[PDB]
């Protein structure tokens, strides 16, 4: 969540185009960096989405094939769970470490054979099942009239699919892969892209950082910024305090300086006014 | 005939009295006699200048002595520092016959070539050009003040130029080389000037480079002979 902007571009660069380039000191080259990322990032505030919590572009969040979201459960079965398995754990000893060792050694044996030989191509009935799944989530949107689906949902799911069929040694993807790609694809846009506001899952935080009640909000509030400005419009130019308070003492939300400022940003971009320090002028 | 290239090298050749006699009298005369199309006389007018003046310094034109005594401008870039030794004697006693007291002024006169057709980039230099004279460009970083050498004492200045910026490729770096300045030409620039340099390629021994790369490789410079603003 904490690093700077220098490397989330160069991070962009390499999950884009798998590749890394440089220039300096009359060195010029371009390199090859295919590299698989799990990443481990930090702000709870169940009132706002992931996105919306942590600091980190939808530009990046949205290349993850699966996100997931950890926090306590405030249960006490919970609770009593997890502190019986730690005293289990206080008591690890070797009938049980040994065991979980030779699992260990025959699971990496099971990963470098199936990645050694394995190779899932697809069948008839996964591609019915991906295709309905693509048509699943647009149609979600339908109801909203908005685009609820775009061709990289579909290589998660692909991807998802061939894991798991890979996980059989199968050498075809197939109905069995597809459905549990989906449930986990579900799963994951449940956890990640559910608006807290509605209970319902929101693709524009994913592609644009927000829920679309923020949106309708800043637009709402530069309408009202502007009908304010038009009120006075025998003056050409007011005072940016006076706005302020104007603004607050109309509206039943407590607007802050910064919700204030981009909506006069916004119609500084609609060609409706110039902001010059302390005054706010009309065009 | 001059021409008649025999059994010796050409600076072997012009060493000779013989070569060395029409090779004097050719260039005496190509001054005294080269017209313009116009018919007016080139040098007349150009020594008459340098005289009032009192400069000591006469420039000539490749293009015109190739087009009128091709032989003498054959060999010139072969053996530079016979044929401009040979040029130098010419053309004090020509300047001596049109205004005889000048002695007084000065004793020696050196004549400078331009416009010299076979210019080279300032990367691409190699072995097969030494000892000859060539044409380069670039931009002076480093210049060192005027002193005194030895010879009697003359002036001599030292010099280092190097690529013109954008002329290298994007993101790569640029070649140099060390050039020397001698009598007039000293303080003929100053530091970020772009110039154009005529001059002779020239190379000599030095511990410092066997000992760093450990191969008997030598060091090189250029001795100007014209120097010029583009």
């Amino acid at each position: 969540d904490k690093m700077n902007e220098s490397t989330r571009s160069v991070l962009h660069e390499v999950m884009e185009q798998q590749t890394l380039s440089i220039a300096k000191a009359g060195i010029i080259c371009q390199l090859n960096a295919r590299t698989s990322v799990l990443a481990a990032a930090n702000p709870w505030n169940p009132k706002k989405t992931t996105i919306e919590n942590i600091q980190l572009p939808h530009t990046l969040l949205s290349r993850f094939d699966l996100i997931f979201l950890l926090l306590d459960p405030q249960d006490e079965a919970y609770d009593r769970r997890l502190a019986h398995h730690l005293v289990a754990l206080y008591y690890q000893s070797e009938e049980q470490a040994e065991e979980e060792l030779l699992d260990m050694a025959v699971l990496k044996d099971y990963i470098a054979y199936a990645h050694s030989t394995i190779m899932p191509r697809l069948s008839e009935e996964a591609s019915q099942a991906l295709i309905e799944a693509y048509v699943d989530m647009r149609k979600i949107g339908s109801s909203r009239g908005m685009v609820s689906a775009y061709p990289r949902q579909l290589e998660s799911l692909i991807r998802l699919a061939e894991a798991h069929a890979k996980v059989r040694l199968s050498n075809k993807v197939e109905a069995i892969d597809v459905e549990e790609a989906k449930r986990l694809h579900r799963e994951a846009l449940k956890q990640s892209a559910t608006d807290p506001r509605t209970g319902i899952v929101d693709i524009s935080i994913l592609t644009t950082g927000m829920s679309a009640t923020s949106r309708k909000r800043k637009e709402e509030l530069a309408e009202a910024l502007k009908k304010l400005i038009l009120s006075k419009g025998k003056t050409p130019a007011l005072k940016y305090q006076q706005l302020f308070e104007d603004i607050r003492g109309q509206s039943d939300i407590a607007i802050t300086k910064d919700m204030f400022e981009e909506a006069l940003r916004a119609l500084a971009d609609d060609d409706f006014l110039t902001v010059t320090g302390k005054t706010v002028r009309l065009l | 005939n001059l021409e008649d290239l025999k059994g010796h090298s050409v600076r072997e050749w012009v060493s000779m009295a013989g070569p060395r006699l029409e090779i004097h009298h050719r260039f005496k005369n190509f001054l005294r006699t080269h017209v313009d199309s116009h018919g007016h006389n080139v040098f007349k007018e150009r020594i008459s200048d340098m005289c009032k003046e009192n400069r000591e310094s006469l420039v000539v034109n490749y293009e015109d002595l190739a087009a009128r005594e091709h032989v003498l401008a054959y060999f010139l870039p072969e053996a530079p520092a016979e044929l401009l030794q040979i040029f130098d004697e010419a053309a004090l006693e020509v300047v001596l016959a049109m205004y005889p007291k000048y002695d007084r002024i000065t004793n020696h006169i050196h004549v400078r070539i331009s416009h010299l057709p076979l210019v080279e980039e300032l990367r691409s230099l190699r072995q097969l050009h030494l000892n000859q004279l060539i044409r380069t460009s670039g931009v002076v970083t480093s210049c060192t003040g005027v002193l005194p050498q030895l010879s009697i004492y003359q002036n001599y200045q030292r010099i280092r130029i190097q690529e013109s910026p954008g002329k290298v490729a994007a993101g790569r770096l640029p070649r140099s080389k060390d050039a020397i300045l001698l009598a007039d030409l000293v303080d003929s620039c100053k530091p970020g000037d772009e110039i154009e340099l005529t001059g002779i390629y020239h190379n000599n021994y030095d511990g410092s480079l066997n000992t760093a790369n450990g191969f008997p490789v030598f060091a090189t410079v250029i001795l100007a002979n014209h120097v010029a603003k583009k």
